[PDB]
């Protein structure tokens, strides 16, 4: 499964396995018993 | 039960401890200390002057 | 002078209900056979760790005490006071008489002489003990009055002290005083270090008797 | 009528272990408290 | 400021309040209300006395403790007594019935049919026969004696007669 999305550059560490926060309690979760990689990379331009 | 907990599909004559068994809480109750001193905004929030 | 307690300055150590027992706890207490001030009649003392303190009469030359640990301004400071009325605990920033006091017309209170940035008010022969300490901000009382067949001398006996009061300052102590009522018209002073005790409960749930751990090999 | 020491002894050894086995319910082992309703209301489930 | 009642919005007097909650490093202070609720005696609740947190029926009892005394404890320290901080009465605490469950069968070679022991409990609380052992469910009681064939405690066997 890839999940693709853009997010703010702050809740880059929301995107974690067992977290509290506005982005990982609203808009996307993972669970505790999660196994994978999550890779992230700025964008501005474009 | 006695055959799932014997792993058997035979059993044979005898006493045999299954399960456990307890009530279960019905409801939820609370107590605390009455009410004396709810704070009289209506001081500050009501003055004449 | 100094003096010798006998088995003194015990007090319910917390609020729970115990029938007939041998509690174990460790905890804050005033070990048994200790040397024990004594004054007549007054000075400051240290705090350093609780106070023990008794005192004997009829009438009432001990009114109350003062707390802290500069007893002035610039630094805030506890006051406990009973006039002819009752009670009237304060905290504010003070600046105290260095020898305060009040008189018995019966005009009086010559104790301070300023009550600025006051955090907390309140207002309303014998033998009367009683056990202060300062924990976590809170500032604990206990307190006892058992009458005596005597006017003025420490008597021998056993009497558990009941928690009195409960107050949420915050304050600092180092040093704390008396307060006595003049002419014109004796107390103890022990202190508290970490011991283990041994209570003994009654079935009506009060301590009756006790053993001190660290007096002797039979304890 | 004015002795049984040997039954009075396995009596209060099993006694003895009773307690023993119940006073370690309120041990923490390394831990906040000794009760799990109080690291299930102060700390999230991770 | 000259204020007067023909006034434009905007010059007319208004009237300000400014809460400031500050935190110096007390132990404590001011806080909000919470809720609550009743009080039910006789069944398994969950109650919560102050902070007193934990499970169990609640009946009223005949202790008597220390005016500053909030709940009792026994050996092995256990609460077994409590306070309600609004009536001033003492509350007895027993924990809500539990117990273990054996079935009695004759042997599977023989019959399908079972009799069910619920151990220390009660009849009430779960043809039906009550032991020292607990409450038997299934199986009738006799009144003649034989030799011991599947034991059951304090002095009560079973067996499979005749059919029953
Ligand atoms: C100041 O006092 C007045 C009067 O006691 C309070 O006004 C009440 O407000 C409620 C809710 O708006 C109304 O239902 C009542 O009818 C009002 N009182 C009267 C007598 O009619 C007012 O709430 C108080 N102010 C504050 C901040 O508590
Ligand atoms: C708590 O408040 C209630 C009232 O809000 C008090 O209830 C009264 O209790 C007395 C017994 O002393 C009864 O005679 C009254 O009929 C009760 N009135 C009501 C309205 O319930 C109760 O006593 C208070 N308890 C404490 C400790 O403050
Ligand atoms: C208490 O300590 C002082 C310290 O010098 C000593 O002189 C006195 O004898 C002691 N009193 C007792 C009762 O041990
Ligand atoms: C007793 O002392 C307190 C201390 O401030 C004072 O408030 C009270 O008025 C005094 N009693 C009388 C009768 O004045
Ligand atoms: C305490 O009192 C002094 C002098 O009256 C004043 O300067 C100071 O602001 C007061 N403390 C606070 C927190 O206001
Ligand atoms: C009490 O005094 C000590 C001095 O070592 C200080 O560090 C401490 O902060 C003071 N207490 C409070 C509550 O500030
Ligand atoms: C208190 O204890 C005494 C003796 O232990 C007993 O006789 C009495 O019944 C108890 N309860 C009271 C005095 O209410
Ligand atoms: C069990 O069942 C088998 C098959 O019906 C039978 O041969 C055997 O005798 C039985 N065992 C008994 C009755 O003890
Ligand atoms: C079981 O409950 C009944 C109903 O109250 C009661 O009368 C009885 O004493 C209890 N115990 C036994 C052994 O029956
Ligand atoms: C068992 O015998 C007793 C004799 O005391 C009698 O009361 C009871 O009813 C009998 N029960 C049955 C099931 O026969």
């Amino acid at each position: 499964y890839a999940d693709s999305f853009v997010i703010r550059g702050d809740e880059v560490r929301q995107i974690a396995p067992g977290q509290t926060g506005k982005i990982a309690d609203y808009n996307y979760k993972l669970p505790d018993d999660f196994t994978g990689c999550v890779i992230a990379w700025n964008s501005n331009n474009l | 039960e006695t055959k799932c907990t014997l792993k058997s599909f035979t059993v044979e004559k005898g006493i045999y401890q299954t399960s456990n068994f307890r009530v279960q809480p019905t409801e939820s109750i609370v107590r605390f200390p009455n009410i004396t001193n709810l704070c009289p905004f209506g001081e500050v929030f009501n003055a004449t002057r | 002078a100094y003096t010798n307690s006998f088995t003194r300055g015990v007090y319910y150590p917390d609020k729970v209900f115990r029938s007939s027992v041998l509690h174990s706890t460790q905890d804050l207490f005033l070990p048994f056979f200790s040397n024990v001030t004594w004054f007549h009649a007054n000075p400051v003392l240290p705090f350093n760790d609780g106070v023990y303190f008794a005192s004997t009469e009829k009438s009432n030359i001990i009114r109350g005490w003062i707390f802290g640990t500069t007893l002035d301004s610039k630094t805030q400071s506890l006051l406990i006071v009973n006039n002819a009325t009752n009670v009237v605990i304060k905290v504010c920033e003070f600046q105290f008489c260095n020898d305060p006091f009040l008189g018995v017309m019966e005009s009086e209170f010559r104790v301070y002489s300023s009550a600025n940035n006051c955090t907390f008010e309140y207002v309303s022969k014998n033998l009367r003990e009683f056990v202060f300490k300062n924990i976590d901000g809170y500032f604990k009382i206990y307190s006892k009055h058992t009458p005596i067949n005597l006017v003025r001398d420490l008597p021998q006996g056993f009497s558990a002290l009941e928690p009195l009061v409960d107050l949420p300052i915050g304050i600092n102590i180092t040093r704390f005083q008396t307060l006595l009522a003049l002419h014109r018209s004796a107390y103890y002073v022990g202190y508290l270090q970490p011991r283990t005790f041994l209570l003994k409960y009654n079935e009506n749930g009060t301590i009756t008797d006790a053993v001190d751990c660290a007096l002797d090999p039979l304890s | 009528s004015s002795a049984l020491g040997k039954l009075q002894d396995v009596v209060n050894q099993n006694a003895q272990a009773l307690n023993t086995l119940v006073k370690q319910l309120s041990s923490n082992f390394g831990a906040i408290s000794s009760v799990l309703n109080d690291i299930l209301s102060r700390l999230d489930p991770p | 400021y000259g204020f007067q009642p023909t006034n434009g919005v905007g010059y007319q007097p208004y009237r300000v309040v400014v809460l400031s909650f500050e935190l110096l490093h007390a132990p404590a202070t001011v806080c909000g209300p919470k809720k609550s609720t009743n009080l039910v005696k006789n069944k398994c609740v969950n109650f919560n006395f102050n902070g007193l947190t934990g499970t169990g029926v609640l009946t009223e009892s005949n202790k008597k403790f220390l005016p500053f005394q909030q709940f009792g404890r026994d050996i092995a320290d256990t609460t077994d007594a409590v306070r309600d901080p609004q009536t001033l009465e003492i509350l007895d605490i027993t924990p809500c019935s539990f117990g273990g469950v054996s079935v009695i069968t004759p042997g599977t070679n023989t019959s399908n049919q079972v009799a069910v022991l619920y151990q220390d409990v009660n009849c009430t609380e779960v043809n039906v026969f009550q032991t020292r052992a607990g409450c038997l469910i299934g199986a009738e009681h006799v009144n003649n004696s034989y030799e011991c064939d599947i034991p059951i405690g304090a002095g009560i066997c079973a067996s499979y007669q005749t059919q029953s």
